[PDB]
């Protein structure tokens, strides 16, 4: 049940 | 009853049908070209379902894989201007699924964003899912629940047709933490 950030495509 | 082969039969087909049903087969077919399922209109591969997965790991490296049937996509900077794009991938029940989020320009300076989870595999398999899409806020919930769509069809007529998570800047801002977006996506068979 974790968690990812995650950025823009760029 | 004159009966023509798939214009795929070069790939392997087999299946041969009257003119009346040469499209519709077409359309769906599996020896079909795969194409790139990132979103945006940056990447112009083609290639077979087999080789989508290496595709993404070597010309999208970028993009994270987290194991599990319930995760949580964080998207970062979801307020930066511009149309933008969040890809992530979910692995579980032994495939792997694509997670999407995709910022739009619409009316004014307002924006809608878009959520949808798609299957690496085909339609067929497509169908043996489900998927749920969750924003949580402080004492509010907003679900999204469906089938999710294969890559071999993508997202551009789902979410042309808002079949799919649907919501706009002044919702984000209910659901949002800093400028970062989560996004809980939960995957179970059907
Ligand atoms: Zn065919
Ligand atoms: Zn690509």
């Amino acid at each position: 049940p974790k968690e990812v950030r995650v950025e823009p495509q760029k | 009853s004159v009966l023509f082969p798939c214009k795929y039969a070069s790939s392997g087909c087999e299946i041969t049908l009257p003119h009346t049903e040469k499209a519709d087969h077409e359309e769906l077919c599996e020896f079909r070209p795969y194409s790139c399922p990132c979103p945006g209109a940056s990447c112009k591969w083609q290639g077979s379902l087999d080789a989508v997965m290496p595709h993404l790991m070597h010309q999208h490296k970028s993009i994270t894989t987290l194991q599990g049937e319930d995760i949580v996509f964080l998207a970062t900077d979801i307020n930066l201007p511009g149309a933008v794009d969040w890809v992530m991938m979910q692995s579980c029940f032994g495939f792997h699924f694509m997670l999407v989020l995709e910022k739009q320009e619409k009316y004014d300076g307002h924006q809608q964003f878009f959520a949808i989870v798609q299957l690496i595999g085909t339609r067929k398999q497509a169908e043996n899912f489900a998927y749920r899409l969750e924003l949580n806020g402080h004492r509010r919930r907003l679900t999204w629940e469906a089938t999710p769509r294969s890559i071999h069809e993508g997202i551009a007529t789902a979410i042309m047709n808002s079949d799919c998570l649907v919501f706009d800047t002044s919702i984000a801002q209910l659901f949002a933490e800093n400028g970062n977006l989560g996004i809980n996506v939960t995957i179970s068979m059907c």
